């Protein structure tokens, strides 16, 4: 059951990167009415939003992050906010975290030896989740800062959120068995 | 245009559906991370059984009492497990008192699209609790199936 | 004019009906699904739980009370059973506690005469225990009795 | 002819003083017929220790923790006793829910003879709760005093 | 405009401030009347309970977030802090959870937007733990490296 | 006692049957004020009202499960429940279990070699208990959507649960007891 | 410490009965406007209202345990309740269960041998107790069914009710501690 | 290390009584509007209050702490919360308790066969925070009795409470750890 351990670990942390990645890369995060002009039925996600059907379909304009006007700095927690969900650093940092998750598996499965790289990646996947759970909240408190609709890119994120922490889990576990062995190892040379 | 009646999950109403997501999504995290912090370490262990009893199936059970209001028959013991089951248990207060405030108000509202509570306010309870006891009847009588196949392979 | 069980009042004679069937079939589910296996029972034996139908009655009475008792399910389906009955629980408990707030919010201090009726019940369940220990005692001591003779 | 602030106790004005000593009353009623019913048959009896830990003490304790909403490490395993926790349960249920109702609304009442709480609300229970801690301490001091003088007698 | 830690406004923040001050407070009195005693040590010997100061203030932690925990104080002393800490808590948390329901009627559904805060709480919290337990995994670590060596 | 246990089964198991076809089949599960041609006192079942008073007294009628006049159609959700309502599933599969559980207990006394038997029994008798809350919940819904009171079939209904529950906890007491049985005589 | 407890309990059982039956007699149970004629301050038991100061002084009038007209029975809990007071069932039960209470232990220091007379007299302690209880709690569910006080009498019922649980706590340990013995000694003879 | 354990308890204990008595010397307790002569921003402490601006800035003037204008008299509860806030009893108890601890400390230098000494000390310590919660909670309750904020001297209080706290569960141990030595010598 080792290997089984192995390759689904490697399956699921490919497919949570890939999940992730598609989800910040697209833009099918939001269904809602606004102007791709630089009041129709929109898909928006991280960084543009576009209309779909009407006269301007396939239309996309960027996002503007910072809007009103009187730009008043009174308070800082919805500047910090709005700055977090504009930058998106949680969804990049969760992106981040399952590509060094899924380089500590490649490691492990070429150094053989150091039994850290598995709980090192564990330690990634477990953050990713971590990050992407904050990116969402993120992201879902600036748009309440009227009806819509979540898109594939957000249950993406959600199900790449899922697969990350079952990845950890599997991860944790593996290390667990190989720290396992090996004292059963030295008992038994003991 | 006439009144209409809560639905059968009308027990969701008092949270918005991306909290509940959220609810979700953080039971799920807080219960990888105690069992990570709980069994990870090659010196929490003694053929070789861990100190705690904080597996994942185990963690999800506590995250899940402690969400419930109820507890369990363990405790984390560590400084990180009990970081974890602290932080949870505020969230778990805060959440629940959020909801609870207005559950049977929003158990009888009429929308048009104090009075004692009806049983068809709650009829979504009793349908989920009746329909997780079957699915727990089966879920046993398959184990068992499952163990009667394998005794009889064993002892032929 | 609210009688003395006026504190039953923020939910339905059905709803209590169906509390009480639902709590018998949540108890005889979790009896079952914890004790019907041979495979759950070790070297009469003794089972791998506690979760008798006694056992599992207190569980469920419990859980329903916000009270909790010594034991937890551990299996699987035991799991599934007792998670059910914590949903259902908390909701229908949080729903019994805010309609009795919207009840009594109709600041004027509870008078005695609102909690008589929870004060005779708990005085007739005083009596009922002290009879059922008695009896148990008695035929305790004729069991006795009659060994020694 | 001023606004008048709720008093020190103000935690006690949900309920009428007649409610508050037939709670004392039920609750020693009820660690009374607990014990009772625990400890009296010579059958639940093993020098010769009990089978169960629910003696005087003990019940009060059980008791207090079940009003309390808080359990403890025993639980009634009898028949006859879990018949008096049941009992006991719901009526804490019946009697904490009222008392909890309105709390917050009794301890903000001026009276002519949504804000937060303040400190002054509650300063009543921070007084007892710093007074019972200075009880506590009072009493172990003086057990720690008198086994020192048992055993200064002894050793003599 | 509520803040996204607007579920802390039914309690002054001067109540807070003294919630903090009190549990630590009860936490420390706990251990001292369980654990200064040597008649309650038996044959370093062991007591006889968990009292120490970490178990004293998750005893504390759990009491007061209405969940529990493995140990209950046995002595006078002990009990007598446990049953005035169960009585501030549950004035505390029943004025809490009241003064906030009466700040959430000021039915609307409730937004995610007014938990952030708690959400944001809960996952540092997560993080935190995680860090403590890595920095206590290479202590023990590198413990285990210089033994060997 | 395995003879008394099994008679204690048998017996229980009978009663909860008779009970439930009695109320299943009979037309006193409600008391409520109502027509009984095409404001009365009348009584109700599953099926048919028939009235208490008047100038149609003892006349039933049919009940009219899909009153197209009084609501002019609802959403899928109310005619769903009406629908479940109607067929009056869940009592019917209830009776079905009932019936299937005693079959089984027949059966077990007849093929006394076979243990699961007595298993099947009491899941039959559990799934039957379960079946009859469902339908009271169902039935005490559909009537929510001026006082009524139940009447003895409704009650025929409740104690029919409330003795399948018992049935299935002697039943599975029953099994517990063969295999105790066989794994000692299995030991030595 | 055997002579102590026996003595503890007897001195006890007889406080208890005295006290209850000081209170079912006298007539100090409440302080409340009232005229005791057959509106000025009253003293008031379970049968009497007397006036107290003013030009009625000393004037002591029975309790209309049954008052208002029209005499409609449709509500039974109003009745029942009404009777109960009335007939004072609960104090005077009370009051014969703590005398059955302490005939048991007058029984149990003569005959010495029958243990199970200590669990009796037990038993009668602590369902007095309940008696009580439920006395004082339909006492005042019909006085509420205006300012008031309550007198010397009440809390003479109600110190007769802690005492009287005090006592039955003492008997049943007396009990435990009698059998204690005689296993002891059956096993030490054995 | 007992040495080492020494020192902290000895550091912390010095730490919390310069803390609580700076606290109680100082005049930033509280930061609010108000007149500093006989509605300017002032800075206040337990005994007097001083101006921040104005024509009277650095001027301080004893806190008037039995206002007879501004209530004209009250019922004895108030009255009683009024005479404890003035006499500031809590805070000077708490000092009182601080120093008694950290005599103890240093008295059981010299006299290490006592080991009830740290043994008081810990008490001590554990009395001197109680104490320090009781005067914060007086003096918050007495302030009630439109926006302030809380100064540096309030902050001084709290953080002398919290070493007061650790000191005493730091000088519980050792007496614990002293007579764990004891009994094993005892058993050798
Ligand atoms: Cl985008
Ligand atoms: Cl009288």
């Amino acid at each position: 059951d080792r290997g089984v351990q192995m390759l689904l670990t490697t399956v699921g942390a490919f497919a949570a990167f890939s999940l992730m990645t598609i989800a910040v890369g697209t833009d099918y995060w939001l269904y809602s009415r606004g102007v791709c002009k630089t009041e129709v039925m929109t898909h928006s996600g991280l960084w543009r939003t576009c209309c779909l059907e009407g006269n301007f379909k396939g239309l996309c304009k960027q996002i503007d992050h910072f809007p009103e006007d009187a730009d008043y700095e009174a308070d800082t927690a919805e500047y910090f906010l709005r700055a977090v969900r504009a930058s998106s650093i949680f969804p990049i940092l969760s992106v981040i975290l399952l590509f060094m998750g899924g380089l500590c598996i490649a490691a492990s499965e070429f150094y053989k030896t150091r039994h850290n790289i598995i709980l090192s990646a564990g330690i990634f996947f477990v953050s990713a989740g971590l990050s992407n759970i904050i990116g969402i909240i993120v992201y879902i408190s600036a748009n309440a800062g009227n009806s819509y609709s979540y898109g594939w890119s957000f249950y993406f994120g959600a199900l790449s959120f899922i697969i990350a922490e079952m990845v950890g889990v599997l991860a944790v576990h593996m290390f667990i068995d190989r720290h396992k062995q090996l004292r059963a190892t030295a008992r038994a040379t003991d | 245009p006439q009144k209409s009646k809560p639905g059968v999950f009308s027990f969701l109403d008092p949270l918005a559906y991306e909290i509940w997501m959220c609810i979700v999504f953080a039971y799920i995290g807080v219960s990888v991370v105690l069992f990570l912090v709980s069994r990870f370490s090659p010196y929490e262990w003694h053929s070789s059984e861990s100190t705690n009893e904080f597996g994942i199936f185990n963690s999800l059970w506590f995250s899940l009492g402690a969400f419930m209001q109820q507890g369990c028959d363990i405790s984390p013991r560590s400084l990180s497990g009990r970081i974890v089951g602290g932080v949870w248990w505020f969230f778990t207060l805060i959440i629940i008192s959020s909801y609870t405030a207005n559950l049977a108000a929003f158990l009888t509202v009429e929308r048009m699209v104090t009075s004692a509570l009806s049983l068809s306010n709650v009829a979504g309870v009793f349908y989920i609790l009746v329909g997780g006891l079957g699915l727990a009847m089966l879920v046993a009588l398959i184990e068992f199936c499952y163990k009667s196949r394998a005794e009889a392979k064993r002892m032929k």
